[PDB]
């Protein structure tokens, strides 16, 4: 399995981990 | 930044959380 | 003069500063 | 992360460049 987090996967990982939270650059 | 740490290389949960908010 | 960089203005600031380096979350 | 440093607070060019790549 690929353990790199790029593009959409990286966005997906931040959604998961950051929660309420938020992160750049979600609207 | 987050691309070199998490995309080019492999990052931990702790590193990834540094990029929240 | 607002010195805060939020949302789309922060994305622009990164386009300007990062140039060819790129940055998350632009392609 | 960058929102706290550059949006909530004011950040420098050096800090901003931290978030490239
Ligand atoms: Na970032």
């Amino acid at each position: 399995v690929n353990q790199h987090l790029c593009g959409s996967h990286l966005v997906e990982a931040l959604y998961l981990v950051c929660g309420e939270r938020g992160f750049f650059a979600t609207p | 930044g987050i691309v070199e740490q998490c995309c080019t290389s492999i990052c931990s949960l702790y590193q990834l959380e540094n990029y929240c908010n």
